[PDB]
Parts: C-alpha cells; structure tokens; sequence
C-alpha cells in the first residue's frame, strides 16, 4: 500500500488507470471515510489551477478536498469526493439503456449537465468540451440520481470534425443519452469529415450501411427511442440548432441555456387518446391557461379545440378558459385524462420497432462473446418494455370504454326525463283546449288542433327511438364491454414478470463473459462452461422472443382489432342521441307558445 | 467449437 | 476435488455441513447442469428408501435424481435439484421479515407446505416433523416463489415438549413465518414443559419476561404482525386447534387440510372505510352472492348492512343481492370500494406498534456486533414499512373526500330541478283556481286558497335553504377539500425513499458485520474499520427514526386531526339535504290531489 | 474500545 500525511489506500482498490495519473479508492486516517486519491506520476501553474478549483461548491461539481504529497515518493495527489456509481458510460453500458435513458433520468441528466456548465461559465473557468466520462453519477438523499462534472481544465467520436463555449460534445452525448447510439457513424479520420461536412440543414444524423456509399440523413429520432412525441418536439430544435455543420451559424451559450430552461421548467400532464389508442405527455407551464391546453393537445391529437370532451376519475371535466395550469387535477401514466371526440378518427395503437435477434457466432472467440451477450441482452429488454407498454394500453383503453358507457347513460337518462315533461304539458295543453272548445260550442282552433296531434305522433316516434336505444346500451345488448374482459392480455396473466425472469439469467450470463473477458484465457473446465453458458443463453433469447410475439403481440392486436368496431358503434349510438335531444328541444320551444295561446284562450272566455 | 464433457485430472 | 461416474464438484463448495453427510454444488460432467450433492461418510433398508422416494413427482418436493457412487472412496451419493435460494431459515433471517413475512408470500408458503403435507400422506411415506429447515424456496417461471419439501424420512424448539402426523412444529412454523417471534418464549428442557403444560385454552403465546414470574398468555397475533385483520380472523382459529397442549383435542390431519384449504380458496377484496379512516381486506368465496359481502363488511367496520352506501370510481355501486362474488369489479389496494354511512363513527386510523432503537453496546464483541446490526435494521424496517402505509392512507383519504363532494351535488341538483318542477306545477295551479274563480263569481275556495298560500311559503323557505347548502358546497365554502392538499404528506416529498437510502447503508455495514463474524479475528486496520462502522451504523439508525418520526408521523397526525371535523361537518349536512328532500316530496304529493281536484273543478264549470 | 486511527506498518 501506499500513504499520505492523512491518507492511506491499497493498490488492489484501483478505480482509472491512465497516462497522466492513477485513481485509487481510499480512506481519512483519522475518521474512516472514503475518498477518490488521484496519484500522478512525474509546476506552480497547475498548483494555482488546482487551488482555484478547490473553492468551488455546487451541486454539481465534484469537490476537491485538499491537495497532498506522498511519502515514500515525493508525488502529487489529489483528495476528492469518492462518486461509487461510475460514470455516464457505466450507465450506458446497461443492457436496458442500449436503446436510450428512460425519459426521466434523460431530463435529470440533462438538467445537471447544463446547471454545470452555467456554474462553471458563471465564474470564468476555461473548461474542456465535456464528454459521458466527464459526468459523475451520485445517489443522492431523496433516492434520484445526481451528476457531477469533474476532470474539467472511444473519447475521439465526440469532438467537432476539424474562451467560446463549443457545444459538439454536449450534442453527441445528449443524442448518444437520448438513443444509445452515436448520431454520425460511417461504415466499419477523414470519413468523418467527408460525412460532416456535406451535411444538410437540420440534420442530426447520418447513417452509411455500405462502404462509400451515400448517406441516409434523418432529421428525427429513431422509432425505438422511447422519449415520449411531446418532448422530441421540444428537443430536435435543440440538437440541430448545436450539431450544426458550421460554427457560424450554432446557437452559444446564452441561446442554448434559455431554450433548456424553456424546456426544464414545464410540468407534464398525461392525456390518454381514447379514439387513437395512444398516450401523450403534454408539456405546458405552471402558469398558462386552458387555451394553450388545448392548442397543445390539438397539435398532437389532431382534435379541433372544440371537438374536445374530457374524462377525469368518472365525471367530465370543464376546463374553463381562464384556469391556470397548476390548479388542473394530478395525473400519472396510470390515471391520465382521457380525450374523446364526436367526429370520427383513426385507431393507431401503439408504433414500435421491430427488433430481430442477431446471429450467433459459432467460434469460441473470447473478445466476441461479450458483444454478443450485451446485444442480445438488449433486444430482450427492449422487448420487455414493449410488452410492458403494451399492457398499460390495454388496461387503459378497459377504463376508458367503461366510463364512457356510463356518460352515454347519463345523456340518456337526462334526455329521458325532459321528454316527459314535455310530454305532460303537451298532453295537458290538449286536453285542456279541446275540452274548453268541445264545452264552449254548446276559427284556429283546427289550426291549434292538427299541429297538436302532429306533436303527440312525433313524441311517439321519440320514444320508440328512445326503447331502442336502451336496448342498444343494455347490459347484454350491442354496444356492452363484455368482451374487453375477454381479449388482450391482463395482469392476472403475469406475461412482464416472465419476460423478466428470462432477462434475470441473460444478465447474469453476460456478467460472466464480461468477467471472464478480462481475464485473458481460461482453463479447461471453465471454457467448457464458457461454451455451455454461450448456447444457453441463446436458449433464453429464442425462449423470450418467442413468448413476446406469440403471447403479447397477437393478443394485443385482436384487441385493438375489436376496439376499432366498437369505437365505430359508439360514435354511431352517440349521433342518433343528440338528434333525438335536438328534437325534444324543437317540440319544447313549439309547446311553449302553445301553451300560452291556450292559456290566454282559457283566461278570455 | 462445441462443448465437450467436462474431466476431473 | 471429487468425483463420480457422471458429476464432480470442487471441495470449496460447501452448501451445508453435518454430522450425517455433506452437501456440496456440483454439476453434471456432460452437460453442465447444475446439482447439489449429498456426500454420506460411513445397508439396503436406506436404499429401498431412496428407490421410493426416488419415484415421487410433484412440484412441491425436491426431485432426488439418482444415488450413485465415489470414485477415490467407495461411498455413497445422492444427486438432487439445486435449490440457490436457501431455506427458510435464510428467509426469515431478512432484516425485512424481522416482524414477520408479507401477507402475499405468507399466503404462498401456506399453500405450498399443505400441499406438500397432503402429497407425501397421500402416497403413504410416513416422514418427520417438518421445520423451517426443511422448507427450500426456488424462484418459479413466473417471478413468484415456490417452496419443496426436502429430508424427510436451534431446530429444538420446534418439537412438541414431551403414523399419527404430529401438527405442533407446523404450528410453531406458521407462527413464527407470520410475525418472526417464537410463541412460547422462557426468560434467557424443563421451563418448556413448565410454560406449555399449564396454557389455558385457545391462547397461541405465552411470554415470560423476568426470572420465573408468571407467564403472560396471549390469544391474539401481536400488534407489529404485518398479516391483516380478515385474515388473523381465519388464521387464529387453525393455530389455537393445532397448539393444542393435549394430543386428545387437536384436529389430525383431514379437518387441518380442509381448513386451510377454506383459507386459501378465497378471493380478496379491498375496502377502505372512509369515516374510521382504515383499510380492510374481504376475503370471500368466489361463489357467494352480496348477502355475504355485506355481513362480512359489517363484521369489520360495524357499519349495519342497510346503511353501506359503496363508492367504486366515481360514482355510486349498487350489488343487487343476487350478484356473485366473482362478477364484483376489481380492486387492488390502491383501487378500493370506499364505504361511507350516514350515521357517525370513531376515526381510528392506524394502528401500530411503537418501537425504538436498542441500546447500542460499547464493547468491542464481534458476535455481539451481528446481533445488534440485526435487530437496528429490524426496527428501521419496520418504520419503512409503517411510513409506507401511512401515505398509502394519507392518498386514499384525499381521493375519497374529492370523490364524496360529488356524489353530494348530484344529490343536491336532482332535489334542485324536481322542486322546480313542483313550483312550476304549483304556482300554475294557484293561478288557474284563483282566475277561475274571480271570474265565475261575476265553498271550499279558502280551503284550497289558504293551503296553497302555506305552500308558496313553505316552498319559500327551502328555496333560502338551498342557497344556503349552495353556499357551503361552493369552491371556497366551508366543505371544500383546499386543506387536504396542504397537510400529511405528498408522493412528491418522497420520504419513503430518503428511509430506503438510509436503509441501503445500514443494510450493507450489517452484511460487512455478519462477512466479518464467520472469521474469528481481524488484522489492526480491519479493527479499526470495524469500530469505525459500528458507530457509523447507530449514527444512521438515529437519523432515520428521527426523520421518520417528526417528518412522517406528525403530519400524519395533523391530517387525522382535520379529517376528523371535516367528516363531522360533512355529515351535517348531508342530513340537512335529505331532510329537505323529503319535504319536497310531501309537498309534490299534496300538489297532486289539489291539482286533480282543480282541474275538476275546471271542468264540470 | 473506541476506534484509533489507522496506520500504514
């Protein structure tokens, strides 16, 4: 081991090797706390910079404790805060992270790198161009994640082709966060300029499958990255307005700290397409109104503001159009508020990537194997987020249509009794004009007496229109939910959790290749297991991937199947209800009128 | 290639 | 190392010692499976015995494969399934199952222990007395566990204290599954018999707390038992007929079996009873119809069954007596039936256990260590537990008062427009009798002229009544739910999660206590380290139970004490409202026969 | 009793 005048480490504890210094873990000799020695291996310049880096303090800079001396040897070192967690690339080395962060580490992250940057920029350090090694990863005290920057003053894909603040690196990490791969990627030092420099505008990537050939350029992200519509809206701008092929024309630092903060101070509502079968997460600030509520959900629904009938825990919800949006009612993914309209749309569901499982390769080669491994890994966790997906949409789209048919009902019902009132002044209006004339006799009075009898044929067209829509909306009758309890798959079934026991034995056997990869040979009965375990795990792939389009898929599709001809019947149903309310207004606004005629007519003779 | 059975030498 | 004919196992593999043999993990030499071995050290009597029970198949014994021969020594083996999960000794030995295992998995050892129990009976093998040693646990395809049956054919407390199956060490095994505490507990052979020889009936417990005092009898699982009150009223019956102190009054094995089996053929359903503040489970048959559920709702809450008025998302439920239990809507714990009545009860809230920290000891005593880190991780696991339902509450009372407000101005509306229905047919009725009247006479004209008098006025006092009701039910009345979102505890102040990060760290220096146990001695710095911890770890324990108990628990306390006279309040008026209801249907049942004779009157002049 | 500092021998 080695020491310091208050630190002490053993040399098995080493954190980063490099070709500047060496990071051990280590302990205070006096208290027992742990600490990050950073030993270099070889001068005031560097003593100042050290010293104007320890006064910082922030949230997200890694303190530097205190700068000491060896013993033995008459090194450097450097005392800072010992981060267990690792760095960006041991989480995005994760085989669930190989298709993207999930969108809420994605906003921490990047709220944390640009609190860095604007804390360091504030002060007026001259700092690098910060890549996913430079981003420290901390548990913090409430259970979410903290990053820190540190070591500020394949680490060659991130830098720009060729006192002001590049931002090439903090784009590629950002993108490389947001998809899990890197957004320029030629096939297999001047490919790279050659693809960068005929680059169009707006772009943020570029795909080469062939060798020389042309580039697919994309001004989107993938279809398997799983950031939700409402916030790739907001983020492309972004990335193409920093990724952007000339230094002339990108934004800086004020620009690009405006628009994040644009972006990092929304709150998030989720709203529940029930006639697309599709859930949005709507951005929208603490202190705007209903109407941008409604501009928000029409850009992504394609629902005119007034066409727009909202659904919240049972009753509607009337949002009128001076209420801030923080006094709107609290919704997570499990309880969003449901959309529905009058004019008709189209069933989507839910639009996913295909992933297939590579091919294995049959030789033992001890580097491959754990390539392998970490892919098939993450195809099979890629698929269990799908199928997670999946069910959440089902069991939404069983709430929805159950609360749906109940708001019919009561449209009905109200329907049903301002029919009968209309029914017993019509009929009381009848019976009173023709007894007064039929005794008064011993003019319009044919004119008063036709016009009724027309009014009493057309109540009884009403309510034979009306038996048969009850019976239509009976518990047995055509347009009852009997058969949602009956498709799909339910969480009684327990599909996720046996998807996730398969990717519990894929993990461990990629833990032991990649363990078993830094070794650099094996013995005899080791590589044996080693080509056991190899064809095991790939039992497991086909074994997953088959019970998740046999099981999840199939299912999941007659059930978006029925619900697109239920969808239809609904909106057939709820159009023949408001023609017959309409009717009844129309024979109500005559009977008025009437009525008062007869009235007067009785009050004069 | 393929795995053959294990030994105790 | 060693060997068979088909398998080998390394010697530093030592699943379990023994006086009788050694189980070693081992694997299958062909194609690498793997098994664990059980290595005798030492005759066909045994081996007709293991050809018996070689031929058993059943998903709750462990499957013993084959019995084959060493290859140095000319011993004997048997190769059975490799259950890694341990015993349940190494469940119960969880800092989190110190109070006791969780309702769920609970239920899951019951059925899998009477099943496995039933088996073995069945085919006539006549085995021991079954402990928690003999109990394996594997994880089954699905994600739940599965418990097996094996070696059949301080493990001392668990025998009776003296082919006929023995039920007492079942007994003291669920006892001690259900709160992690043995029943019959001496102070620090013959106090035994002493405590169990003189139980009184039906008691389960008996705990004796000084040098040969009395021993207090106990007929009730503890207040810290996780397992919920529909369920202790199942499970105490079984427990005090199978801890029997004379063998003549216990049930045998058919009336046990039949029993249980009553227990776990049930269903669940969830209640929330929104005047006491408590949560209930209903276990109920899946055949049985709403009588049942009623009674058994009654059973608990003390809520008569004509007055259960049930709240099911949104809006109202009515069971018609006839509706089987199976055909109830589905409920989880964060989706109940809420029950309110409309006659008062106490607000309980929960109820738990107090329990503080131990006594931390000064002396450096590496076993003690162990002891100690078990039992502080114990109590703040348990607080973890209790602040989790504590918010579970805290959420389910807001959702249920926003819900009731509701369902108290529908009842307000409807009694809104059905009076004004009844004015409109009044005030017409006055002015037809008192036109006609005025006119004809160019009786009984003040018995109806004075009555109808005394019903406009009466008609002019509930009209000022519910301007008044309108006044309190307004948004910023006097019974508006503003004050439920600014007391307790939110899901976005995540304390349950600031005790789990403490929890994590204690959780690990216990591991590195009990890591450090089984070495009998430690180096200097190792020492050092491990005093360092010691006083680490009560640093951490008193953080948490500070924070639990005056961030988690006040709170709570201030919330109980407002939901309290906002029930009360609530309750007030919604007595007043039915009471004009009524009035109004007295009114419309005069103004129907005063109406008829008007209109009499009308027609014979 | 109490914890000591730790020392490199």
């Amino acid at each position: 081991m080695q020491s310091t005048s208050n630190h002490l480490w053993l040399l098995s504890d080493i954190l980063g090797q490099g070709a500047t210094a060496n990071v051990f873990r280590g302990r205070h000799k006096k208290t027992g706390d742990l600490f990050a020695i950073k030993v270099f291996n070889n001068v005031d310049v560097q003593m100042r910079e050290f010293e104007v880096l320890k006064k910082l303090n922030h949230k997200n800079i890694v303190k530097l404790f205190a700068i000491e001396e060896e013993t033995t040897t008459r090194h450097k070192v450097l005392i800072m805060e010992f981060c267990p967690c690792g760095s960006l690339y041991t989480v995005l080395e994760e085989p669930s992270n190989a298709y993207g962060l999930p969108e809420s580490e994605f906003l921490i992250v990047l709220r944390d790198v640009v609190g860095g940057m604007n804390h360091l920029r504030e002060n007026g350090i001259v700092h690098r161009n910060i890549k996913p090694g430079n981003i420290m990863r901390v548990i913090g005290e409430d259970g979410q994640s903290v990053y820190k920057l540190t070591d500020f003053g394949g680490t060659e894909e991130y830098l720009h082709p060729d006192a002001t603040v590049d931002l090439w690196s903090i784009g590629v990490t950002f993108y490389h966060a947001a998809t899990g791969s890197l957004p320029f990627r030629p096939f297999e030092k001047e490919v790279m300029y050659k693809i960068i420099t005929g680059k169009p505008s707006g772009a943020i990537s570029g795909v080469q499958k062939a060798e020389n050939g042309p580039i697919d350029w994309s001004g989107d992200m993938p279809v398997s990255c799983s950031l939700s519509r409402g916030l790739q809206v907001l983020l492309t701008p972004v990335l193409a307005n920093i990724l952007e092929a000339d230094q002339e024309k990108c934004w800086g630092f004020d620009q690009f700290f405006a628009e994040t903060s644009d972006i990092l101070h929304r709150m998030v509502i989720h709203v529940f397409s029930l006639q697309q079968m599709t859930a949005h997460k709507i951005y929208i600030h603490s202190y705007n109104t209903a109407t941008i509520f409604h501009e928000l959900v029409y850009k992504q629904t394609k629902i005119i503001s007034s066409n727009q009938e909202l659904i919240y825990e049972g009753r509607r919800l009337v949002l009128e159009p001076g209420r801030l949006a923080q006094h709107f009612p609290k919704t997570t993914e499990e309880n969003p508020i449901f959309v529905v309209s009058r004019e008709p749309l189209n069933t989507i569901g839910l639009i996913y990537e295909k992933i297939s499982l590579p091919k294995v390769h049959p030789r033992y080669d001890l580097d491959g194997d754990a390539s392998m491994a970490k892919a098939i890994t993450g195809v099979v966790c890629y698929a269990c987020r799908i199928a997670s997906t999946l069910l959440l949409y089902q069991e939404l789209m069983r709430k929805g249509i159950r609360w749906l048919i109940e708001l019919i009902k009561d449209d009905y019902n109200e329907t049903v009794h301002k029919k009968t009132e209309v029914v017993i002044t019509l009929d009381f209006c009848i019976r009173n004009i023709e007894k007064t004339v039929k005794v008064y006799e011993k003019g319009e009075i044919s004119d008063i007496h036709t016009k009724l009898l027309r009014l009493s044929s057309s109540q009884g067209t009403i309510e034979t229109s009306l038996q048969d829509i009850d019976s239509r909306l009976s518990p047995g009758g055509s347009l009852a939910d009997a058969w949602a309890h009956q498709e799909g798959t339910h969480p009684k079934d327990r599909n996720v959790e046996k998807l996730q026991v398969l990717l519990n034995c894929m993990t461990e056997i990629y833990y032991q290749f990649k363990k078993d990869k830094a070794e650099r040979r094996l013995a005899y009965n080791e590589e044996q297991i080693h080509k056991f375990d190899k064809q095991k795990l790939y039992y497991h792939a086909t074994k997953a991937m088959t019970h998740f389009t046999d099981e999840c898929v199939k299912k999941y599709e007659a059930f978006l199947n029925k619900s697109e001809e239920w969808i239809r019947k609904m909106l057939h149903l709820r159009k023949q209800l408001l023609s017959l309310t309409n009717q009844c207004f129309d024979i109500e606004e005559e009977v008025s009128k009437y009525q008062e005629y007869t009235n007067e007519l009785q009050e004069t003779l | 290639d393929l795995p053959q059975p294990l030994r105790s030498d």
